[PDB]
C-alpha cells in the first residue's frame, strides 16, 4: 500500500488541494492518501484509483567492490531489485535503470524497469572499465512529473523527484598473485642519493611454472606493504615503486611484507655508500656490485 | 635493542612454527561492529599458548607477550568515559598505563 | 579448566578430561552408568613388576646387567556406547580468512 | 557572531619582550668519519 | 627558491624548490644564513 | 594456517606416528601440526614443508530459492567461494567442484576448482531443471586419499575426508502473474456430487 | 597411549553409528561473532548424548 | 583566525604523516544500525592518539 | 627518551662467571633393530 | 655458507645458505665444529 494514488476526478465545480483555476473534471491527478480520503469524503466522483509505485528500492549493497580480470566473457553481474505496489501501468514506462560512469557522469546504457523480467537485473561487466567508480540508480527522468497533476506544496517532495535508490559499483583489477615473492639479488649495494625500483630486486616464484618473473604489472605492489628499518636513512615512495636513499649512509634493512599468503616476509640487506666509499676499497680488490640507476643493471667496475 | 634483536632471530631459527595470523579488518561475513571484532585476538592468543603447551607438554607457564602499544590496543578494548572536561581540571594522561 | 571441567548440561552431567596425547581434531564421549549390573567399558590393570638383574636375558646385548619393567593390563567393551564428534577447522584461522 | 573558545587550545604563556630565544639540548654520536647523528632518534630502530 | 639546476617536486620540472622546515629566517643582527640541500632531478636525485 | 602439511621426510631410521612397516626415507607424508612439531624437536631432516587447504568453504548461502524463466540465455548464477592456505600445488588439481541433481544423484557438470580463475563460479541456468533440487559440492574424490601416507588413526578423519562444503539450489518457475483476478462465471450452480475446476470459473 | 588406540578401533567397528560433526568455522549466512559460533558445540554434545 | 591558518600551515609542514580517515557510510557487509558505526570515530581517534 | 620495559620480559640471572654451559637431558628408545629416536616426543600418537 | 650445489631459499638460485638453530660458533679452544647439511633444488628437497 502507498499514499500517492493517480486518479481521475470527473465533477466539474473546483478542484481544491492544487493551484489557481484547475476547476474541470481532470485526470492523471496524483494525489496523496490524506488527499484522496478527504475528496472521498467531500462527495466527489473520485475514479481510476490507482495506486502509484513509491518502492523503488535495490535488494543489494551499495558500495560493492568488483574484482574484474582481463579475459572478460559475460560474467553478468546479477543485482535484484523490486518495484512493489505496481505490476504494468504508464508509470512503470518511466521507471529508468542507469549504469552511471561517476569518473566522467556519463551513462554506460540505460534499462526501463518494467521490461527486466524477473526482478533480476544482469548487468553484463564486459563494458565496465577498471579502477573507476559506477553508479545503478532508479531515477526518474525530469520530463516525468510533466504530463501530471500533482497535487504538491512549493517545498515539499513529489513522487517523480522522491522514489530513486543508488548502488556504487567499484570495479578494479583482480590481481593476487601466485608466489613466495623471492629475491632477485643478493648484496643490496646502493649509492648515496639514488632511487631503487622494487621491479629489479624482487621476483616471485610461479606456482604453476617455476619462474622467477619480476614485480613488472603494478596491481600487485599495493599488497606489498613495504617496511624500511629506518625513516631517515631511505623512504618507499608508494606512488611509485622505488625506495628514496637519503643522504645518511649505512645498513638498513627493508622487510617486504604480503599479506595474502602466508609468510612472505622478505628481508633485503642493503647497503648505502658514498662517492669515494667506492674508490678507496676498488685497489684492495673488494669485488662486489653496485646498483647503477642510469641503466638499472647491477654492475661492478 | 638486543633483547629485540634476539627475539626476531630466535623466531627465524623456529622456522615459524607459530605462526597464527589475525586480521584487524573483518571478514566479510561479519556483519557487526568492528570493535567487537577484536575479540578475535584473544581467541588467537589462547589457541597459540595452548599449541605451545600441547607441543613441549609444559604446564608451569607464566606467558609474557611484546608487542607495540599500538596492536596490544586491540587487547582491552576499553570504552570511552566522558566528563566534560575544561583546562583547569586538566589531567595529562594520569590514569593511562 | 581446559584440562579436567565438570559440565552439568540439561541431557546429562559430564566428565570433560582433556589430554594432549589424542589427535587434534575430535572429540570423544563415552557412556559410564552408575549400576554395576550394565557395564560398557572397564579398565583392568592385573600386574606391574619391576625386576633388577634377576638373571633375565638381554636382547640389545646379552653381556650387561639388566634391570627390566613390565606392566600386564587389558581393556574391555562389553557394549560399544561410545560417540565421536569431528571438529572442523580448528586451526586457529577462524579470524584470519 | 561566533564564539570564540578555540584559543584556549594551544597554551598560551605571556611574553615579556617583542625578540627572546630558547635553546634546544640535542646529544650526538660521532661515527669516526665526524658525521655525528643525534641521539636518541638514531637507536630507535632495530637493525643496530 | 630556485637553483639553476634544481627540481620542484610538485611538478616534475626544474623549477622552484619549496623550503621544507629549513626557512631562512630572519636571524640577529638583520642576517640570514642558511646550509640549503635541494634535489637537482626526479627519480634520479643529483642533490646539488 | 593449518595443521596439515604435506613433508618430505628424508630418515629412514623408522618413521614414528604411522603404521608397522614404513622405515625409509618417504615423501608425501601428510602430517599434522602436533605431528610434524613432534618430529622437527625429533631430531628429523623432514623438508618441503607445505600446507594443505583445509578451506573449502563457499561465501554463499545453502537452500537457495532460483525462478527461472522460460526463455533462459545466460543468466550465470555467481557463487563466491575461497580456498584459503594454497595457491597451487598437486592436491589443487584434485579439488572438484560438481552440480550433484539430487533427484537422481548424478552430476551436471564438473570444474575443478584450480582452474576456475576470480574465485567467483559461473554457474550456467540454462541446463538446470524446473522443481528439482541441486546441490553444489566441495568433494575430494575418493581416489585422491591412495597416493599419501596419512599418519591418522583407524577413527579419525584424514584431510580428504575433511574438507567438503554443500549448497542446495532450488530452481523451480517464476510465476508471479499479473492481473486482478477477474471471475469468468456468474451466477455459480452445480449439481449434488461432482467436481468444478479452478480453469473455467476464474 | 593404548587407551585412545583402543577406543579408536573400538569405535571403528561400530561403523560411525555417531559421528555428529561440528564445525569452527561458521556459516557464511552466519553474520555474527565465531566466538560466539562456539556454543553450538554444546549442542552437537548434548544431541550425542 | 590565525590559529587556524597555523594549525593548516603546520599539518602541511608533516606532509600527512598522522592522516586517518573514517567513513560515516558503514561498510556494505556491515549489516546494522548505524548509530554505533560512529562508535569506530573513538578507534581512529586512539590510533591517531 | 623511550621509556623501556624489555628488561622485564625475560628472566634474569645475574652471571658470576664470563663463561658456562649447561647440560641438558633426553632419553631414547633403540626401536628393537637398531638406531634410536627420542623419547618423550616419539611417543605422543595413536597409531605408535 | 654456501657450497658448489646449495639451494637459496630466498632465491631459486645455486646461492648462500643460512644456518637456523645450528650455527657454527666458536666452543672451547676457539675451534668451530658444525654438522650442518644444505639443500639441493627445495621442490625435491635432496638435503645432502
Amino acid at each position: 500500500t502507498t499514499n500517492y494514488f493517480k486518479v481521475k476526478l470527473l465533477d466539474e465545480k473546483l478542484i481544491p488541494f492544487l493551484g489557481l483555476g484547475e476547476r474541470g473534471p481532470r485526470e492523471n491527478v496524483i494525489l496523496s492518501s490524506n488527499d484522496l480520503a478527504s475528496l472521498k469524503q467531500a462527495g466527489w466522483t473520485v475514479t481510476d484509483v490507482q495506486p502509484l509505485p513509491e518502492t523503488g528500492k535495490i535488494k543489494y549493497d551499495r558500495r560493492t567492490v568488483y574484482f574484474k580480470s582481463e579475459g572478460e566473457t559475460g560474467k553478468f553481474i546479477n543485482v535484484p531489485f523490486y518495484i512493489n505496489p505496481v505490476d504494468a501501468r504508464d508509470v512503470l514506462g518511466l521507471l529508468k535503470f542507469d549504469l552511471i560512469k561517476l569518473s566522467d557522469k556519463s551513462v554506460v546504457k540505460t534499462y526501463t524497469a518494467k521490461d527486466i523480467k524477473s526482478e533480476i537485473l544482469s548487468l553484463p561487466t564486459s563494458d565496465l572499465e577498471v579502477n573507476e567508480e559506477y553508479e545503478l540508480k532508479l531515477y526518474f527522468p525530469k520530463d516525468a512529473s510533466e504530463n501530471y497533476d500533482i497535487a504538491i506544496s512549493e517545498g515539499h517532495k513529489n513522487l517523480f523527484e522522491r522514489v530513486k535508490d543508488s548502488v556504487f559499483i567499484k570495479v578494479k583489477e583482480y590481481g593476487k598473485f601466485t608466489g613466495r615473492l623471492v629475491q632477485l639479488q643478493q648484496d643490496i649495494n646502493v649509492l648515496k642519493e639514488s632511487a631503487l625500483p622494487l621491479d629489479k630486486i624482487l621476483g616471485y616464484k610461479d606456482f604453476d611454472t617455476k619462474e622467477v618473473t619480476p614485480v613488472a604489472k603494478e596491481n600487485l605492489l599495493q599488497l606489498l606493504s613495504v617496511n624500511v628499518s629506518d625513516e631517515s636513512y631511505a623512504r618507499y615512495q608508494a606512488d611509485k615503486n622505488r625506495l628514496l636513499f637519503f643522504s645518511k649512509t649505512g645498513e638498513i634493512l627493508v622487510k617486504v611484507i604480503e599479506r595474502s599468503i602466508q609468510d612472505n616476509i622478505v628481508n633485503f640487506n642493503i647497503r648505502i655508500l658514498d662517492e669515494e666509499t667506492i674508490q678507496n676499497e676498488i685497489d684492495k680488490k673488494i669485488e662486489y656490485s653496485v646498483y647503477d640507476p642510469k641503466d638499472g643493471k647491477f654492475e661492478s667496475i | 635493542l638486543d633483547i629485540i634483536e634476539f627475539l626476531d632471530h630466535e623466531y627465524k631459527e623456529t622456522d615459524a612454527k607459530y605462526h597464527f595470523s589475525f586480521d584487524v579488518f573483518p571478514h566479510s561475513d561479519y556483519s557487526a561492529h568492528p570493535k567487537d571484532w577484536l575479540e578475535g585476538l584473544r581467541e588467537v592468543i589462547d589457541h597459540t599458548t595452548q599449541s605451545m603447551k600441547n607441543d613441549y607438554k609444559l604446564y608451569d607457564v607464566q606467558f609474557v607477550i611484546v608487542g607495540n602499544p599500538l596492536d596490544v590496543r586491540l587487547i582491552p578494548n576499553v570504552s570511552w568515559t566522558f566528563n566534560g572536561g575544561d583546562r583547569n581540571a586538566d589531567a595529562y594522561s594520569n590514569g593511562i598505563k | 579448566i581446559n584440562y579436567s571441567l565438570g559440565a552439568a548440561s540439561g541431557t546429562a552431567n559430564y566428565r570433560i578430561i582433556g589430554s594432549d596425547l589424542v589427535r587434534q581434531g575430535e572429540l570423544t564421549i563415552i557412556a559410564i552408568p552408575q549400576q554395576d549390573n550394565y557395564k560398557t567399558f572397564m579398565f583392568y590393570p592385573y600386574t606391574f613388576n619391576v625386576v633388577n638383574g634377576g638373571g633375565y636375558l638381554n636382547t640389545r646385548n646379552p653381556n650387561v646387567p639388566n634391570m627390566m619393567m613390565t606392566r600386564r593390563y587389558t581393556v574391555e567393551s562389553f557394549v560399544p556406547i561410545i560417540g565421536r564428534i569431528t571438529i572442523k577447522n580448528n586451526n586457529g584461522s577462524v579470524y584470519a580468512r | 557572531w561566533a564564539r570564540l573558545a578555540l584559543t584556549e587550545a594551544l597554551p598560551t604563556q605571556v611574553a615579556n619582550k617583542p625578540n627572546f630565544t630558547v635553546p634546544i639540548l640535542t646529544p650526538y654520536v660521532v661515527d669516526a668519519d665526524g658525521n655525528k647523528h643525534a641521539l636518541p632518534e638514531s637507536i630507535n630502530n632495530t637493525p643496530e | 627558491a630556485k637553483w639553476s639546476d634544481s627540481f620542484d617536486e610538485r611538478t616534475s620540472a626544474a623549477g622552484f624548490v619549496e623550503l621544507g622546515s629549513n626557512v631562512v629566517k630572519l636571524q640577529d643582527n638583520d642576517t640570514l644564513v642558511g646550509q640549503i640541500k635541494y634535489p637537482t632531478n626526479g627519480d634520479g636525485e643529483v642533490e646539488t
